[PDB]
């Protein structure tokens, strides 16, 4: 009965760059029961991507992570949103090519 | 330091569809080289990883008969631990596994391991000496005395002492150009402005395998450990891993701290700065 | 190599 919430991390795979290809990743992780939705966002609208087979830690804790192709530039806007039991309101987080 | 092989099942009861859901996926390191999913019709274990293809059709098929029964086995399961905790059969459930065997320097067993979770907390697990059961509560214990009576812990001790070393040092050879070489991390210090202007030094290690890894900061020597932010190792999406520390500075003394960062890729400590 | 399919709960 004791659910943990999801730790998120939005990333790009490598150190972005504007107009060149890239991959943004959305790394959830800590969380119980496994139920669990993750969108990556672009300008607030859903993108396609696809997700890692469900695995978990030492803990018991399961982790995912969410990635899909994406080219940075100086407009466009990238968030990950995370729906879970542990979680009044979705849980969204903005992708910032620093951190 | 030592290899390993390991294999993690979750199985999660459907209450509304009428059966459980099983997924499984295994590991060498830190690298998945197999799955299974349940989820859709005609599942069969795949390979994750290219040197894993090279096996033959009957290893697939042997591998898919295996997982296929060890899923109903779960499905089972999941309805009888739902009975020892005298849960309705209105919630869904999670019943979750994890086995492998460490490969020691000598290749052989150094450490074998097997333990089970019921809606994410301990439920069963095998001991250290692969002979004896830690039930972690009552309903556990019930199956700890039905696994005594049926002597399941030597099948456990000789899988992990034979197959699971043997598939780990095949798997070791046949990923070897993978497996067994170090990817370092490659590093870099960026500088970026922040509150009170404001000044922040972020140290990333990017790409690197295996996951272990140390990113520290110092200025003179003197840890900077308390008031500095470091982030979860992450995947990078090939394989590889990431991870950064950041810490504010002030804007005039930068190169003044200087980022740690040790990998096993690395022949020797790697010292970072601001350049 | 997964371990072959264990004994009941």
């Amino acid at each position: 009965f004791v659910a943990r919430p999801p730790k998120v991390q939005v990333y790009s795979r490598h150190p972005a760059e504007n107009g060149k290809p890239n991959y943004l990743n959305c790394y959830v992780s800590g969380f119980h029961p496994p139920q669990i939705e993750i969108d990556l966002l672009k300008n607030g609208e859903k993108m396609n991507a696809e997700q890692s087979d469900l695995s978990f830690s030492k803990d018991w804790s399961f982790y995912l992570l969410v990635h899909t192709e994406f080219t940075p530039n100086a407009v466009d806007q990238y968030s990950c949103r995370v729906k879970h039991v542990t979680l009044d309101k979705p849980k969204i987080v903005k992708w910032d090519r620093d951190h | 330091g030592p290899h390993s092989l390991s294999y993690f099942y979750t199985a999660v009861s459907r209450p509304d569809r009428g059966d459980s859901r099983f997924i499984a996926v295994g590991y060498v390191d830190d690298t998945q080289f197999v799955r299974f999913d349940n989820y859709a019709p005609n599942p069969r274990m795949e390979p994750r990883v290219p040197w894993i293809q090279q096996e033959g059709q009957e290893y697939w098929d042997r591998e898919t008969r295996n997982v296929k029964e060890t899923a109903q086995t779960y499905g089972v399961g999941l309805n009888t631990l739902r009975g020892y905790y005298n849960q309705s059969e209105a919630g869904s459930h999670t019943l979750q596994s994890m086995y492998g065997c460490y490969l020691g320097p000598d290749g052989l067993l150094l450490h074998g391991y097997r333990q089970d979770a019921y809606d994410g907390a301990d439920y069963i697990a095998l001991n250290e000496d692969l002979r004896s059961w830690t039930a972690a509560d009552m309903a556990a214990q019930i199956t700890k005395r039905k696994w005594e009576a049926a002597d399941e812990a030597e099948r456990r001790r000789s899988y992990l002492q034979g197959l699971c070393v043997e598939s780990l040092r095949r798997y070791l050879e046949m990923g070897k150009d993978t497996l067994q070489r170090a990817e370092p991390p490659k590093t870099h210090v960026t500088r970026h402005p922040s509150s009170d202007l404001g000044v922040t030094l972020r140290c990333w290690a990017l790409g690197f395998y295996p996951k272990e890894i140390s990113l520290t900061w110092q200025r003179e020597g003197q840890d900077q450990s308390q008031d500095m932010e470091l982030v979860e190792t992450r995947p990078s999406g090939d394989g590889t891993f990431q991870k950064w520390a950041a810490l504010v500075v002030p804007p005039g003394e930068e190169q003044s701290y200087t980022c740690h960062v040790q990998h096993e890729g690395l022949q020797e400590p790697l010292t970072l700065r601001w350049d | 190599n997964s371990d072959t399919v264990g004994w009941s709960w």
